[PDB]
């Protein structure tokens, strides 16, 4: 309706994806791997790819064991055009593992003329006493990958996840990760004079 | 005479028991250098595959059995010239991805095991594979990429005159299995972190020398455009502020011959180098007999007044910290009738009575040391 | 309003219904038999009709008696159009037997500017012990059609229907398939090069 | 928001009314008998008054007392129009009866570029025991009109009338009627060929 | 021990109710009965021997037996023979289903093993035919509803 | 922490124990021709070497035990049709100097064990490799070399496929 719920907790920003630049008019998505933090465009397209080390983010890498829920906030932020010509919109895939066969998870369908937000929580469950350790060959565990799409990738500019942990989380193991590469948040401003 | 055979002491599924000779089921042969200061990698592989040659009694049984009932006990053997320092780590974690930090902060947050071979021969402690179950089989660690490491902390004081080797005795003991899971309780009874704090390097004469550990180990520790961080230290850095009784666990990994006495505190950051009456705040004064090794300091609530913020902005100045430190001074001074340094390996291994306030939208990265 | 709700669960998409291709410009419309997995279009309009596994499809063909209520969620996607000229609406009719007289069970209307999503429920309920064999000619039961139509066909590419089982739901009896063809889904991006 | 609430139960329809064709763009409403079933547009204005008999709609008019409250959607279609040139709105009106005194019972408004609907629910409560019969001059008792009205009536095509009974529902007394004469459905397409 | 999605069969898979049921769940466990059937003459006599294995395991491994097993001889007359695998021979639950281009070596689940002791054998040309079905689970666990995976393994 | 270790779970002279499962330490394959009507030699062979590939639970403490406690239990495992006979033998002997006897009257003088896999499925017995001590090693019986043999006594009366 007009008014707006409250919405509150602490979401912080875990992986951002942009847009390839002009010329490039041909629908294009991308994959976001919620659980190990890696993101991966579907061809050679030319895409933003950034992430984020928010103390959320660390802990879901380094966390070789992980059970309960996520709560997550997608933001689609797209770059100005006269609302009357917005032709864009967003199908949200979300699914265990890409091998073909595999059946979505959820299905999202969205078109927001000028920019939205969607939010949504799946289950982390897995079979040691509850754990899914994120794509183990042990009990050919999966992970939670979660693809967005774009009709016109130059009316839509980029996909923003935010995710933030439920109380009912919990987690053992550690995972030997390389140094991690400090990585900054780009949205202020880009401004330069 | 014959029988029938579908009923027979053949469906046996109970896990391994007996003597520490029919448990042991591996024997692993691991080389130190003739020189190593620090940071390198003595051995690194696969649990699982740490029985690849091996043939004890209990080998054969460790991987035919579905479901093991018992910890794994690793013991290492290996002893040196009481004129001479050293120190080891052991340490298992439940899994490993693309090229990843060999370094001893990222290892010992899982079940570790540290120790000097200078002045105690042979160390040794139990494990559970399993972090989060009961279980756990052979073909468990196997699958779940279970690695193990070892590693060589601080120099030898002194070089033996040869390589040495020091050999390892995987036993399946009889203790039960536990899990050690971290819940988001804002206050836990007790909180497991073994985060690192650093390599404390104390030259040898009377320089007037002092250290200071941040005890906002939030987001990890220092790299060169970069941080690394276990899963506890990364996990806890989830409150923005916190407190509770600290723990700490000193090694002394330098050769007994270098006799030095060092003095620790919780103090802030704007305290000089050339301070001095540091003996006025509340403090624990550390000497270490020929053979000690290890010693436990315990910091109650009484020595911060409130809770204090997990992580801090790395470019803050250290006079503008408002977080508590842990302090290490020299008493009175460093010395040996040998060239060498008296280094002294901090690891932060719990706090009891833990109190997380607030969820931390985080800070990328954090301070150096 | 401009914030959104959390909205969880898995849902499986089960059938899938593409619009004719140009320039088939009249109004057209399908329905979808939600308890046996069976689509039809209105006369011989071209559409492409495909039917999943998910293991929850599976269940519902191969259990003769069921009861409980199921959640369905409807997606549709659009081709892109200048905003500011979609004339596109969609009329769903949540149906037991297709039979002229036969009124609707629910009914709805939706006119949404590039693609939209609308959640419902149904109660399978019985005449046996709360059991309904799917149309069989016992107490003359009927089944769940849901039908959808599209003003423009030309604007509105696609009817998606996911639908999650509810946990009270029961099922007992199995009835004699014939092998199913094995149907991937055909959502990765249409990518060839 | 984005995502769709569930929206379940049984809401069979009962009472549809078309606006009158071209050339007429004057505004024009119709009045709606919830309680008794009938329709009356407001001057002699061509509309296409279709009254149903579902279960409900048929024990409405042969329960001469009821008491219990009234689940109501209302439905909106419109004939496909060029969004960017929409102008339509609808001005529902909820009352007690047509004579000009008596004011408003619930008052709606909604402008809805192609169209919408709108779930709303009275509370039939009478003098008896709790039981009103519909229009009695007894107790000098109403009923329940609800009476819409388009602005323009071009591009809005119909009002559709969908109401439930909640379960707090009670009826008393046979009021004999008419024979009552067979109405089908004729949303299915205009198919013919 | 994956039978989620139902059978195998030529460009398609064909499922009963019950096992099409069971792959509502991503992973499961719990106590696994079986009946085995004779369903050739008595006169083809050979001994089989069952256990639960992984699937690396190599043809021509040979100490099967070393792992927990269940010898099983058939008498002139006996006819059905149960099988019965207990908690402890799995260490956690497993996935109900797994992708069919798996290798079999990258296989992560459980396996019901049939191997012959000795050899199979008669005075009359035959094979020695083996009815294996999975009657019920006692004390199932199904975890986390799953989202899928199109047909199954052809076995 | 560390540990003295002269005094550890390490001094274990004890017997191997257990189930029939913990207790296998040996399988033999042997084979049998589609045509034997009476003394062929199916398999002769030292006992001690009837662990070499072997390694199953109880084969490494098979050989690492200096003094074993238990008789040693050998099962075999071979059925035929109902309309066929035939006859074996496996038997254990202490010893054996040139070229001996492999004749039944020979080797059935110590402990033996016959049976026809024609009408009793599997055959098994216990014995001692030990005929004087009570006790006995693994690496007893490969120096005091015993024998154990296996030989078909009476041919098949009907050959199998």
């Amino acid at each position: 309706g007009p008014v707006c719920a409250e919405a509150s907790d602490v979401y912080s920003p875990c992986m951002i994806a942009s847009t390839p630049p002009a010329p490039f008019s041909d629908v294009t998505a991308v994959t976001f791997d919620l659980i190990n933090g890696k993101i991966t465009p579907v061809g050679d397209d030319n895409w933003n790819t950034h992430i984020y080390n928010p103390p959320i983010m660390n802990v879901l890498r380094t966390a070789a064991w992980k059970s309960g829920t996520i709560h997550v906030q997608l933001n689609v932020r797209g770059a100005g055009v006269k609302r009357a010509d917005w032709d864009g919109q967003v199908f949200v895939y979300l699914r265990q593992s890409m091998n073909p066969e595999s059946y979505d998870a959820r299905t999202f369908v969205i078109s927001q003329p000028g920019s939205a937000m969607l939010n949504f929580s799946f289950d982390i469950i897995g079979p040691n006493s509850g754990f899914e350790f994120a794509e183990s060959p042990w009990a050919n565990q999966t992970t939670w990958y979660l693809e967005c799409v774009a009709t016109n990738p130059r009316q839509i500019q980029q996909f923003e996840v935010n995710m933030r942990f439920d109380p009912n989380f919990r987690v053992a193991g550690n995972i030997l990760m390389p140094p991690f590469p400090l990585s900054t948040e780009t949205p202020p401003l880009l401004k330069f004079r | 005479m014959e029988q029938n055979l579908f009923a027979l002491s053949l469906d046996d599924t109970s896990s391994v028991r007996g003597s520490l000779l029919d448990t042991k089921f591996a024997q692993t042969r691991v080389l130190l250098s003739k020189a190593m200061a620090g940071g390198d990698v003595l051995l690194d592989e696969y649990l699982y595959d740490v029985v690849n040659g091996q043939d004890f009694r209990a080998t054969v049984a460790f991987l035919r059995t579905h479901v093991i009932t018992g910890k794994i006990k690793v013991t290492a053997t290996t002893n040196i010239s009481d004129n001479s320092g050293c120190c080891l780590m052991l340490a298992i974690n439940s899994g490993v991805r693309g090229k990843y930090s060999t370094d001893v902060y990222t290892i010992c947050s899982q079940d570790s095991m540290t120790w000097n071979p200078g002045c105690k021969k042979n160390f040794s402690f139990t494990f559970n594979p399993n972090p989060c179950g009961d279980s756990w089989s052979a073909e468990m660690i196997s699958r779940s990429r279970v690695r193990m490491t070892v590693i060589c902390v601080s120099g030898w004081t002194l070089s033996p005159t040869t390589d040495v080797i020091a050999k390892l005795d995987w036993s399946i003991v009889n203790e039960k299995c536990e899990p050690t899971i971290y819940h988001l309780a804002d206050c836990q009874n007790w909180l497991p972190l073994n985060r690192w704090m650093g390599k404390l390097t104390f030259p040898q004469g009377v320089t007037s020398e002092v250290r200071r550990m941040p005890l906002s180990i939030g987001g990890g520790a220092g790299a060169t455009q970069a941080f690394l961080a276990n899963m506890p230290n990364s996990w806890i850095s989830m409150w923005r502020y916190f407190r509770g009784e600290l723990h700490f666990e000193v090694t002394k990994m330098s050769s007994p011959y270098i006799k030095a006495t060092v003095t620790f505190l919780i103090a802030f950051g704007n305290l000089s180098d050339a301070f001095g009456f540091y003996e006025s705040f509340p403090h624990r004064i550390v000497q270490f007999a020929e053979v000690e090794e290890k010693c436990t300091l315990v910091f109650s609530q009484q020595e911060f007044v409130t809770a204090w913020s997990t992580q801090v902005n790395p470019r803050t100045t250290l006079e503008a910290d408002g977080c508590p430190y842990l302090y290490a001074i020299i008493h009175d001074s460093t010395t040996g009738t040998i060239s060498g340094d008296f280094n002294l390996g901090v690891k932060l291994v719990g706090i009891k009575d833990f109190c997380g306030i607030g969820s931390n939208p985080g800070i990328d990265g954090s301070r150096l040391l």
